[PDB]
Parts: structure tokens; C-alpha cells; sequence
């Protein structure tokens, strides 16, 4: 019937703003003239980690919301949209059993019946869930502080560290798996997870701050936040690639139409379009 | 049930075909059987699968994959028609192997699109790909909305510009620009290599084909004339993937395959190993 669409705060593929006094979401337009889409997301506001979460209506539009609303047109299905309560992507973490968190764990829980957000594709989630062909191709790379020089991946700041040049990534995330698996990369990860940040956000302010001096994580992301903060700067090109995609149960009856929505999207230009009005 | 007929299609560097050895008579190296089934004239259907030998980017995928799946094949070459073209509503090349179950899987430089994907299923892409302009270094076209391509008459003399028809780009540029592809037809390349001559001569002003195979001649062009516009920029991005029969019991094990062979690294390697260049 009505699917529950998950969701994650994540610029420039989903913003969230509060609603206005009425409830309602602020009129905008793009510098193109065109309407801003936008949906009421619900969602918690208090971060704090081992804190109750008290959900509220909240305004959700970018780059996936565009790409939700297209789905929901082209598929003629109706939706609910909500904010992933842990506010992570998702990871398989040790309790004998493990569990999926994040946007994984409420998918397979039930708790969401898509996952529509920058969700990357990695063989540990295809395990469970059914990811649909990418709707973006993109990759990791560094965010610093500009006048900090690294040479990227390879960096003996980054491979031989020390508690003088702080790095990270999100928790619970695709890169946290990546740094994890790769035993090439334990030195990394090792340092890593000493440092990791809740949300993108926090990491991307944090190099602000001068309190991280490198933030490992999605170039589509990181590129973006460059772009607009000329006082950021990406180091190096991507060490690593991946892609995007949307997020069902493997026994869900709209995958196989989900990916043809996305491949006729990108056949006709509409995902260039996106990319256009979003990132670039 | 575990040996797999399987179609492959000679495109240099994900599918490079080759002799068989003269002493041994048996396939080396890094090269796998293949054979190629080759008429003895046109005036019977009588004919004799050839054993060849086959290697590149998409021959190292499926020896991983049989490795990893735990499947052995029987690897061949399509001879009725190329990638993939719905023909009065019939698939003919690879696809339509797959289509007519004549193979359970296509491995090759096989692109991914919608109209493919409502007759048979693909695996996750293994390689990015979509369509990319090829031209002469510092010719100054935008893209493919440029309006040398899309109103190429509104030029004295029109811009030339081709494709290798009855793959997946000339099908997305008839979707998309009826104007432009019925212009293009004149200036249809027999393939690549004719095409990449055309071009280097004069007497083509661009070629728009795959990207993935657009990127590698570039990156090997003697003098590094021939260039992809933009930063090498792609338009209806989508990838190549594996092509097999709908619901088949062979693909959950072959995407985690492929996404193990991306995360540890074995996918840059055969990047490194077969599709790198000098430019
Ligand atoms: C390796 C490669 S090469 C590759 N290319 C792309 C490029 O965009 C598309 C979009 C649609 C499509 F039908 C095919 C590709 C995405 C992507 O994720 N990848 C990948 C990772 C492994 C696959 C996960 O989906
Ligand atoms: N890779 C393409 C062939 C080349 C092209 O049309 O660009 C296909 O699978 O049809």
C-alpha cells in the first residue's frame, strides 16, 4: 500500500530543515526558477547519543527526495517519509548474533519499506537486502583543512599515524565497513575508530574547527562541501570507488521496477538533470 | 548441474581473441578456450566451431567468478549479431543468446539498459560506462546538446559525427535526438577501429561510442590526439554487467562475487593490468 520511506540527513542528496509555524515547509525556488520540492519528514532532533528521541515533522528535499518523488510518480505508489531514529547508514555489528543498525536495521525490521537515501553499495549489505542498479557513481576521498598537505591515501600521516594528525569517518557506515574489512587498512581503521564522528556533518565542522585534521569519506559528498566551502578542499582524486542505490527487502514487489526507473533516468538525461540542480 | 554455456564477443581490451597455439594446440597463458562457430560457405547452414583462445579485462572476471561460484564453462563467440538488438521484437547478439537460453550467461563489454534489463537480468556493473564523444584534441564541443549535434544543418559545412550502429548508443540516441540520429546514419562506422582512422584523417569530426572503450583508446592514441570531451565525461552513465536468464540461480552468488572482487581490490587490479594508458 503505503510505503515508509527511510532516510538520512545528508547534503546535498537530502537537507532537513524544521517546518515553518503552521507546519508546513518554506516556498523556495532554484536560481533556475523552478519550485523546490519538498516533503514533510519525520524524524527525532535530539542527537544526543543514549538519549530518548521525540520525533517531529520536519522538511525534506535534495538530489534523493527529487529522485523519490520521480519513483513514486513513474511507479504510482503513495509514501511516508521518516529520518533513519539512530541516525546512521547502517553496519553488522557483534551483540553470539549480530544486527544491522541505521537505515539497514529499520529496512530489515520492517520499520522502513525503502531505503532512498546516498546508500552505498557494498557486498556486506547486498547480503540482506536487495540494492537496485546505482542512480550515482562516485568514490572516497579526504576533506581537509585548506593549507594541509596530504598527498592522499598514501600519506605517511595517514599510514604510519600518531595522535599530532587526527583522521576519521561515520560511525556505522560504508566506510567503516571498507577500513574494517580491508586488513591492508587496520593500521587506518585502528586510528580511526578512535576518532569517528555520529554524522558527516559533525566530522565536516569538526575539520572546520581545526579539532580533525582529515575526513575520510563520499567524494559526491565531500566535493560538494568543498564547493561550497572554499575553506575545505578534497586531497587527491578517489583511492577507492563506489556507488549509490536504492534499499528493499530481497522479497520486495517493486525492485525489479525500481531499477528500471532508475536506468530509463539515467537513458534520458533526468539523473544528469538531478546532478545538475543538486551537486553541480 | 555447474557447467555453463557462456557467450562472450571480441572487443579489445575486455575481450581479445586469439589463435590457438601451433605445438600445443591447446590454449596459454593467460588466455581460456573459446570457440567461434564459422560457416564453410553461404550456401549451406553447415559449419565448424573453431577453438580459439580468449583473454582481457572480461576473460580475468569470469576466471575469478568460476574460481569463487564454483563453476566451470563452455565459453564461446556470438555470430549472430554483436552486444545486443531487438530485430522485429527478436534479440539477436549476446542478449539474445541469453534470451534463448542458449547461454546462461553473456560476460563481455555488454552494457546495461533499461530495454535489456525487461529480458533478462543483470548482475551489478562491474565496469562504468555510458556514452562519451571522442574528437580531435581542442575541438570545441560541449556535449552531446551541443547544437553541432542536435541541429547539425544550422552549420556550414554540418558537423561529421558517428557511431557504430545497433548497440546501445545509437539505441539511446534514436530515443533521445530523432533529429540528430537520422543525420548520424550517413557517417554509421563499421567499428571502432574504422572509426578511430575516420577520425585521425579528417574525414569524421566525432566519434560517440561506449565510454569505457572511448577512455581506453584515448589513453593509448599514438601522439595522444584523440581525446574524450570534457574530463573524460560520460552521458547516460550505467556500467557493463554480466547478462543472465530471468530469475536465475546463478546471479545472488555472482553480484556478491563481483562486490568482493570491487572491495578488495581485485577490480583495480585488472583495471591497472588491462585498461591503463599513456594519455
Ligand atoms: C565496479 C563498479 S563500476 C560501476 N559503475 C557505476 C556507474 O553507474 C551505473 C549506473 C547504472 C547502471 F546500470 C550501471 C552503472 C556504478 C557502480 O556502482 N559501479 C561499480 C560498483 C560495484 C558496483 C555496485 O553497484
Ligand atoms: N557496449 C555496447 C556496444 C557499443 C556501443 O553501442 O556503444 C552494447 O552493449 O551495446
Amino acid at each position: 500500500t503505503r510505503l515508509k520511506i527511510v532516510t538520512i540527513h545528508q547534503e546535498p542528496f537530502v537537507y532537513v530543515k524544521p517546518t515553518l509555524s503552521d507546519g508546513t515547509c518554506k516556498e523556495e525556488f532554484t536560481v533556475n526558477g523552478d519550485p523546490v520540492k519538498k516533503v514533510i519528514c519525520t524524524g527525532p532532533n535530539d542527537t544526543s547519543p543514549g538519549s530518548p528521541r521525540h520525533t517531529v515533522p520536519q522538511c525534506c528535499y535534495g538530489f534523493c527526495i527529487d529522485l523519490l518523488i520521480k519513483l513514486a510518480r513513474t511507479m504510482n505508489f503513495t509514501y511516508e517519509v521518516h529520518l533513519v531514529a539512530d541516525g546512521k547508514f547502517g553496519t553488522q555489528e557483534r551483540v553470539n548474533k549480530k544486527e544491522w543498525n541505521g537505515m539497514m536495521g529499520e529496512l530489515l525490521s520492517g520499520q522502513a519499506d525503502m531505503i532512498v537515501a546516498p546508500l552505498t553499495i557494498n557486498n556486506e549489505r547486498a547480503q540482506y537486502i536487495e540494492f537496485s542498479k546505482p542512480f550515482k557513481y562516485q568514490g572516497l576521498t579526504i576533506l581537509v583543512k585548506k593549507g594541509t598537505r596530504i598527498t592522499g591515501i598514501n600519506d605517511p600521516r595517514l599510514r604510519n599515524p600518531s595522535d599530532k594528525f587526527i583522521y576519521a569517518t561515520v560511525k556505522q557506515s560504508s566506510v567503516d565497513i571498507y577500513f574494517r574489512r580491508q586488513v591492508e587498512l587496520s593500521t587506518m581503521y585502528r586510528h580511526m575508530e578512535k576518532h569517528n564522528y555520529e554524522s558527516a556533518a559533525e566530522a565536516i565542522q569538526a575539520v572546520r574547527d581545526n579539532k580533525l585534521h582529515a575526513f575520510i569519506w563520499d567524494s559526491a559528498v565531500l566535493e560538494f562541501e568543498a564547493s561550497q566551502k572554499c575553506d575545505l578542499v578534497t586531497t587527491g582524486e578517489l583511492f577507492f570507488r563506489s556507488g549509490f542505490g536504492i534499499g528493499m527487502r530481497k522479497d520486495s514487489p517493486w525492485k525489479q521496477n525500481v531499477s528500471l526507473s532508475i536506468l530509463k533516468s539515467h537513458e534520458n538525461g533526468f539523473m544528469e538533470d538531478l546532478d545538475k540542480t543538486w551537486v553541480r | 548441474d555447474n557447467h555453463l554455456s557462456i557467450v562472450t564477443l571480441e572487443e579489445a581490451p575486455f575481450v581479445i581473441v586469439e589463435d590457438i597455439d601451433p605445438l600445443t594446440e591447446t590454449c596459454v597463458r593467460n588466455t581460456v578456450p573459446c570457440r567461434k562457430f564459422v560457416k564453410i560457405n553461404n550456401s549451406t547452414n553447415e559449419g565448424m566451431n573453431v577453438k580459439k583462445c580468449c583473454k582481457g579485462f572480461c576473460i580475468d572476471i569470469l576466471k575469478k567468478l568460476s574460481r569463487t561460484v564454483k563453476f566451470t564453462y563452455d565459453l564461446y563467440l556470438v555470430t549472430n549479431g554483436k552486444h545486443g538488438k531487438k530485430v522485429n521484437n527478436v534479440w539477436n547478439g549476446m542478449i539474445g543468446e541469453v534470451v534463448y537460453q542458449r547461454a546462461v550467461m553473456a560476460v563481455g563489454s555488454l552494457t546495461i539498459n533499461e530495454e535489456r534489463s525487461e529480458v533478462v537480468d543483470f548482475s551489478v556493473p562491474f565496469v562504468e560506462t555510458g556514452i562519451s564523444v571522442m574528437v580531435s584534441r581542442g575541438t570545441q564541443v560541449t556535449g552531446l546538446s551541443d547544437k553541432k549535434f542536435q541541429r547539425p544543418h544550422d552549420y556550414s559545412p554540418p558537423f561529421r559525427f558517428g557511431t557504430v550502429p545497433n548497440g546501445s548508443t545509437e539505441r539511446n540516441i534514436r530515443n533521445n535526438y530523432p533529429y540528430m540520429h537520422q543525420y548520424m546514419t550517413k557517417f554509421n562506422q563499421k567499428g571502432v577501429e574504422d572509426a578511430l582512422v575516420s577520425l585521425k584523417t579528417g574525414k569524421l569530426d566525432a566519434f560517440i561510442y561506449d565510454a569505457a572503450v572511448l577512455n581506453y583508446k584515448a589513453g593509448r592514441d599514438e601522439g595522444c590526439k584523440l581525446v574524450t570531451i570534457g574530463s573524460g565525461y560520460i552521458f547516460a552513465t550505467t556500467g557493463y554487467g554480466i547478462a543472465l536468464q530471468k530469475g536465475s540461480p546463478w546471479k545472488r552468488q555472482i553480484d556478491l562475487a563481483l562486490l568482493q572482487f570491487v572491495g578488495d581490490g581485485e577490480m583495480e587490479e585488472l583495471e591497472t593490468l588491462w585498461l591503463t594508458g599513456i594519455c
